[PDB]
RNA sequence: GGUCCGGCCGGGAACUCAAAGGAGACUGCCAGUGAUAAACUGGAGGAAGGUGGGGAUGACGUCAAGUCAUCAUGGCCCUUACGACCAGGGCUACACACGUGCUACAAUGGCGCAUACAAAGAGAAGCGACCUCGCGAGAGCAAGCGGACCUCAUAAAGUGCGUCGUAGUCCGGAUUGGAGUCUGCAACUCGACUCCAUGAAGUCGGAAUCGCUAGUAAUCGUGGAUCAGAAUGCCACGGUG
C-alpha cells in the first residue's frame, strides 16, 4: 500500500552472470523447478549457434529490441466513467515485460518442445514474428495511438 | 554395568531427581560415565475448541517428556546399594533395567 | 450421551472379555490355517455383542464418542477443561 | 467467547499443576480417570469444608492428595473422623495405598475458588447479587492483593433477560503471563437458570 | 467375494434349508440374514428377506452357488 | 497382417502397438513376446513371416475382439437377468461396483438431463 | 594446522576443514563434482574459495548432512567462508561484502490451523 | 592407532547433534532530515535490525449469531410409554442444482533402467525385521524395540542415458467385466487393496470469482489424530522455489 523499499536483488545467470538474464530464467521458471528452466532456456539460448554461428550473446538483447514497448494504457476511475490515460514504461519493466511476451507467447507456439519452441521465438523476435512481436503494436495501438487522453 | 533412565515431564523434577544420582549414587564406588540429556519425545495435540461447528476453531496442546540417562558404569555393592534409598519424586519414571 | 447408551458399552466390554478376549482365541485357531472347520466357523456365532469391534469408546467423562483420544479417554471439550484446570498432568498450550 | 483461560495459559510459568505425576498411554487412560472420581467425591462429602484446590501427587501406586481448605479442622474430623474416612475411601477408587495431607488456606478472601463458591452460595441464600458480589467479595482488597475482577452471569434477579455484571478493583492485567492471577469458576442452580460467577484475583505481579 | 477360504453363511438359514430338504420341501422359511450366500443345496427352494419392511421370495437356481442371498432382495423404493 | 483379424498396427513398437488388439494390455501383449523372442524395440514392419505371424500363434490362447465383448455382454446378462442388485443397477446405467450414484457419475449415468 | 568452520542453513550441517595446500575437495567420501557437480548451481560451494584464488592454495575436507541440494550447498559455503576467516582474521570485510559471513536465517514455515499451507488460505468464491 | 573397511574396534570430548543454563538487538553507536523533541532516512558493527521471522496472547461490546446434540439446567412436556432390548433396513438414496477438494487434459511429459539428497513423527490385542511363498495385494515362520539402540520408513521433485514425437497419443485416467486378498460374527446392501482385461469424458475451461508480498505463492513427497478395517478431508513436517 504505502510501503516503500527497494527491488529484490536477483542472482545472475548460472554462467554469464547477468541479472537481466537472471529474472529472465525466473519469469520462465515454473513450479519452482528452476533447474528445468535453466536446462530449457540456457540450451535454446546457445542453440542459436546452429541458427547462426558465432558468439551468440547480444542476440538475446537484440531480439528483445523488437519486443520492447515504451507506452501502455491505464484505466482511471475518474470523470464518472473510466479513463485510459496511456503512459510510457520505465526501463525497470520494459526489459521485464518483454521477457513475458517472449515466453508467455512462446509456449503456445506449439512446436517440437518448450526447449526449442522457445529458441525459434527469439529468432522471430528480432525478425518480428509471433504474438510476442504482435503484442507490441497491438498494445501501441492504444497508447501514443490514442493520446486524446494521454 | 547397571544403566539408569529418568523420564519426567520437565526439569523442575527431572533435575533434582538426576543430580541426586550423580551425587548419591555416585561417590567413589559407582563410576558413572556421565549425565546425558537425550532427545525429547514431543507429542502435541489439536482439539476443536468450540462445541460443535466452527471448524476454524481448534486448540493445540503438547506434553514434553523430558528424559535423562547418566547410568552408573560400575557394578559394585557398597555404592550400587545406596540408590534404592531414593524413591521420592511425585513424577520421575526411573526404569532401572540392565 | 443418554443413560441407556452409556450402559450398553459397559456390557459390550464384559461379554467381549469373558468370551472372545480369551475364548475366541480358540476358534481363531481352527478358523485359520493351522494345519477352517465349518462347525467352528458356525460356532463363531454363539454370541453377538461379544466382540472387540462393537465398542465405540465414548467419552470416559461424559460419553460423547466424537473426539476421543486414548491418551485422556476424554472428548474434545473435556480434555479442554481438564487441561486448563491442570487436572491433566504436564499439559499446556502448544506453540512453535 | 473470546478469552483464553487465565490459568491454563500460565500453566507453564508461575502456575503449578493441581495434579503432577508421570504415566504412560497404558494407565494414563484410567489414571486421570480415577483422579476425577476421587477429586469429584472429595468435594461431595466436604463441600462446606471450604476446600480450595486439591492437588494429587503420584510416586508409584501411592497417590498423595492434598486438600487445601480455609477450614482445616472441619476437614480433619473428630481427631481422626474425616481423615480416616477419606484416606480409606480412596480404596478401590484407585486400588492403591492413597494418603491424604491437608493444607491450610491462608486468607480465604484472596483465593479464587472460595471467593467464588461463597458468592454463589449467598445467591442461593436469596441475596441481592450486587451486594455480595461487590462487598462480600470486596474483602479480597482489604486483606491485601492488588486488583480483583468479579463476574456474575445472567438471569440475576427476577428477569428472563440474562445479564452479566462487572465490578472490579485495583488492576487485573490478565494479558500478562508474568502477572499470575487467581481465576476460578462457580455455579448456582437457583429457582431458575444457573447464575454463574468468575473470580479474577490479581495477587501481585511476577 | 470376501472370505477367501471359508464361504460363510448365516447359520439361521443354514439349519432350515438342511431341515427342509430333510422332509423334502414346503413353504418358504422367514429369513432376515441376507449377508449369507445362496447355498447349492438350497437349489429350487424358498427363502425370504426382511428388506426393512417385509420379506421377499427366493428361488435358488443352478447358477446360484456362491452369490449373496441379499443380492436377490432390493432395499430402498424407487420410480 | 492383422493377426487376430482386422486393424493393422503398423509403424510402432511391438508390445506397445500389440495392445492395439481389443483384448491385450501393456502386460499381456508383453508376456507373449517373451515366449516369442520378438522384442519390443522392433516395429511390426521390421518383423518377418516367422516373426509377425508367430505372434498370431500364442494369441489364440486369450479371447479378443467382437465375440469377446459379446461373450461378456451375455455373461453379464446371465447374472443381470437375475433380480440381483447389480443387474437392477446394470440395466439402469448406475454404478454396480460401489460409487455414490446420488451425485457425480456423468461417465457412469450418461449426459446431463437438466 | 587446520581451521574448522561449522556453517549451516535451512536444516543443514556443514563441516569443512581447511588445510594448507591440496586444492582437493571431498564431501562425505565423494567429489565436489560427483556429489554436487552438474547440479542446479552447486558452484556456490567453491565460490568463496575462488573468490580469493584457491585450487593451488589450500585444502577442503567437508562432511555435510542436512537439507536438500540448495541448502546442503548453502551450509558448506557458510562453513567454508567462516573457516577461511580463521586462517586469516583480517578478511572478514571481503567475505561479508558478498554476504557469506552471514547465515540464511530464512528457514521454512510452519503450517497453521484454519489455513491449508501456513499461508494459502482456503477459497470461498461466494461470500 | 587396529581393521572380520562399516566409526566395525581401541580410543578420543574436538566436531555435528542432543538439551538444561547463559551472552546478543536497545534506535545502542555514526550521519543527515525534524524546532538542537518523538520519529524518519540511510550507515557501521554483526550471525541476526528499527515490535529480527512465526507462533501464542483477542479490550468495551455487537450479531436475542451458534450449541438444551457433549455436559449442566429454569419451565414445559411423555411415563403398561416421545422409556428400554434384538433383527434387518436407512443416514452411501435419485430425474437436477450450489460450495469445498483430488486427478487430468500432457514432451517444463509419460515410460524403462540407474541413482542423490530432508524434516517432524507413531509403536505390548503394538510397530514388525531377516528369510520363505505368491505376478502382486498379502501369507508362513520368526528377531529386535517398549525406543537418538529396533520397527513402521530402503523420501519425491531431482540428475544420467534412452525412448516415444504432438495424433486424443507412448497422455489422462472414469467406467465395467474376470478373478482374487485383509481386516472383522459378518463386508449383498455398503469396505480398503492386488492382479488381468476394458481405457470414457477431457486438447487448459463464458459470465464471474479465490488465495497468495518470501523460503511466501507454486509444486514434490513424509508423518499423525480418529481407527478392527473405508482419507484425495484435517493437523503437521521438510525438498525445490
Amino acid at each position: 500500500r504505502r510501503r516503500v523499499i527497494g527491488q529484490r536483488k536477483i542472482l545472475p545467470d548460472p554462467k554469464f552472470g547477468s541479472e537481466l538474464l537472471a529474472k529472465f530464467v525466473n519469469i520462465l521458471m515454473v513450479d519452482g523447478k528452476k533447474s528445468t528452466a535453466e536446462s530449457i532456456v540456457y540450451s535454446a539460448l546457445e542453440t542459436l549457434a546452429q541458427r547462426s554461428g558465432k558468439s551468440e550473446l547480444e542476440a538475446f538483447e537484440v531480439a528483445l529490441e523488437n519486443v520492447r514497448p515504451t507506452v501502455e494504457v491505464k484505466s482511471r476511475r475518474v470523470g464518472g466513467s473510466t479513463y485510459q490515460v496511456p503512459v510510457e514504461v520505465r526501463p525497470v519493466r520494459r526489459n521485464a515485460l518483454a521477457m513475458r511476451w517472449i515466453v508467455e507467447a512462446a509456449r503456445k507456439r506449439g512446436d517440437k518442445s518448450m526447449a526449442l519452441r522457445l529458441a525459434n521465438e527469439l529468432s522471430d523476435a528480432a525478425e518480428n514474428k509471433g504474438t510476442a512481436v504482435k503484442k507490441r503494436e497491438d498494445v501501441h495501438r492504444m497508447a501514443e495511438a490514442n493520446k486524446a487522453f494521454a | 554395568r547397571i544403566r539408569i533412565r529418568l523420564k519426567a515431564f520437565d526439569h523442575r523434577l527431572i533435575d533434582q531427581a538426576t543430580a541426586e544420582i550423580v551425587e548419591t549414587a555416585k561417590r567413589t564406588g559407582a563410576q558413572v560415565r556421565g549425565p546425558i540429556p537425550l532427545p525429547t519425545r514431543k507429542e502435541r495435540f489439536t482439539v476443536l475448541i468450540s462445541p460443535h461447528v466452527n471448524k476454524d476453531a481448534r486448540d493445540q496442546y503438547e506434553i514434553r517428556t523430558h528424559l535423562r540417562l547418566v547410568d552408573i558404569v560400575e557394578p559394585t555393592e557398597k555404592t550400587v546399594d545406596a540408590l534404592m534409598r531414593l524413591d521420592l519424586a511425585a513424577g520421575v519414571d526411573v526404569q532401572i533395567s540392565l | 450421551a443418554k443413560q441407556s447408551m452409556k450402559a450398553r458399552e459397559v456390557k459390550r466390554v464384559a461379554l467381549a472379555d469373558k468370551y472372545f478376549a480369551k475364548r475366541a482365541e480358540l476358534k481363531a485357531i481352527i478358523s485359520d490355517v493351522n494345519a477352517r472347520w465349518n462347525a467352528v466357523l458356525k460356532l463363531q456365532t454363539l454370541p453377538r455383542d461379544s466382540s472387540p469391534s462393537r465398542q465405540r469408546n465414548r467419552c470416559r467423562q461424559t460419553g460423547r464418542p466424537h473426539g476421543f483420544l486414548r491418551k485422556f479417554g476424554l472428548s474434545r471439550i473435556k480434555v479442554r477443561e481438564a487441561a486448563m484446570r491442570g487436572e491433566i498432568p504436564g499439559l499446556k498450550k502448544a506453540s512453535w | 467467547g473470546q478469552k483464553v483461560h487465565p490459568n491454563g495459559i500460565r500453566l507453564g510459568i508461575v502456575k503449578p499443576w493441581n495434579s503432577t505425576w508421570f504415566a504412560n498411554t497404558k494407565e494414563f487412560a484410567d489414571n486421570l480417570d480415577s483422579d476425577f472420581k476421587v477429586r469429584q467425591y472429595l468435594t461431595k462429602e466436604l463441600a462446606k469444608a471450604s476446600v480450595s484446590r486439591i492437588v494429587i501427587e503420584r510416586p508409584a501406586k501411592s497417590i498423595r492428595v492434598t486438600i487445601h481448605t480455609a477450614r482445616p479442622g472441619i476437614v480433619i474430623g473428630k481427631k481422626g473422623e474425616d481423615v480416616e474416612k477419606l484416606r480409606k475411601v480412596v480404596a478401590d477408587i484407585a486400588g492403591v495405598p492413597a494418603q491424604i495431607n491437608i493444607a491450610e488456606v491462608r486468607k480465604p478472601e484472596l483465593d479464587a475458588k472460595l471467593v467464588a463458591d461463597s458468592i454463589t452460595s449467598q445467591l442461593e441464600r436469596r441475596v441481592m447479587f450486587r451486594r455480595a458480589m461487590k462487598r462480600a467479595v470486596q474483602n479480597a482488597m482489604r486483606l491485601g492483593a492488588k486488583g480483583i475482577k468479579v463476574e456474575v452471569s445472567g438471569r440475576l434477579g427476577g428477569a428472563e433477560i440474562a445479564r452479566t455484571e462487572w465490578y472490579r478493583e485495583g488492576r487485573v492485567p490478565l494479558h500478562t503471563l508474568r502477572a499470575d492471577i487467581d481465576y476460578n469458576t462457580s455455579e448456582a442452580h437457583t429457582t431458575y437458570g444457573v447464575i454463574g460467577v468468575k473470580v479474577w484475583i490479581f495477587k501481585g505481579e511476577i | 467375494r470376501s472370505l477367501k477360504k471359508g464361504p460363510f453363511i448365516d447359520l439361521h438359514l443354514l439349519k432350515k434349508v438342511e431341515k427342509a430338504v430333510e422332509s423334502g420341501d414346503k413353504k418358504p422359511l422367514r429369513t432376515w440374514s441376507r449377508r449369507s450366500t445362496i447355498f447349492p443345496n438350497m437349489i429350487g427352494l424358498t427363502i425370504a428377506v426382511h428388506n426393512g419392511r417385509q420379506h421377499v421370495p427366493v428361488f435358488v437356481t443352478d447358477e446360484m452357488v456362491g452369490h449373496k442371498l441379499g443380492e436377490f432382495a432390493p432395499t430402498r423404493t424407487y420410480r | 497382417a492383422r493377426i487376430a483379424g482386422i486393424n493393422i498396427p503398423d509403424h510402432k513398437h511391438a508390445v506397445i502397438a500389440l495392445t492395439s488388439i481389443y483384448g491385450v494390455g501393456k502386460t499381456r501383449s508383453k508376456a507373449i513376446l517373451a515366449a516369442a523372442g520378438i522384442a519390443e524395440d522392433v516395429k511390426i514392419s521390421e518383423l518377418s513371416e516367422g516373426q509377425i505371424d508367430t505372434l498370431r500363434d500364442e494369441v489364440a490362447k486369450f479371447v479378443v475382439e467382437g465375440d469377446l465383448r459379446r461373450e461378456i455382454s451375455m455373461s453379464i446378462k446371465r447374472l443381470m437377468d437375475l433380480g440381483c442388485y447389480r443387474g437392477l443397477r446394470h440395466r439402469r446405467g448406475l454404478p454396480v461396483r460401489g460409487q455414490r450414484t446420488k451425485t457425480n457419475a456423468r461417465t457412469r449415468k450418461g449426459p446431463r438431463k437438466p | 594446522n587446520q581451521y574448522y568452520g561449522t556453517g549451516r542453513r535451512k536444516s543443514s550441517a556443514a563441516r569443512v576443514f581447511i588445510k594448507p595446500g591440496n586444492g582437493k575437495i571431498v564431501i562425505n567420501q565423494r567429489s565436489l563434482e560427483q556429489y554436487f557437480g552438474r547440479e542446479t548451481a552447486r558452484m556456490v560451494v567453491r565460490q568463496p574459495l575462488e573468490l580469493v584464488d584457491m585450487v593451488e592454495k589450500l585444502d577442503l575436507y567437508i562432511t555435510v548432512k542436512g537439507g536438500g541440494i540448495s541448502g546442503q550447498a548453502g551450509a558448506i559455503r557458510h562453513g567454508i567462508t567462516r573457516a577461511l576467516m580463521e586462517y586469516d582474521e583480517s578478511l572478514r570485510s571481503e567475505l561479508r561484502k558478498a554476504g557469506f559471513v552471514t547465515r540464511d536465517a530464512r528457514q521454512v514455515e510452519r503450517k497453521k490451523v484454519g489455513l491449508r499451507k501456513a499461508r494459502r488460505r482456503p477459497q470461498f468464491s461466494k461470500r
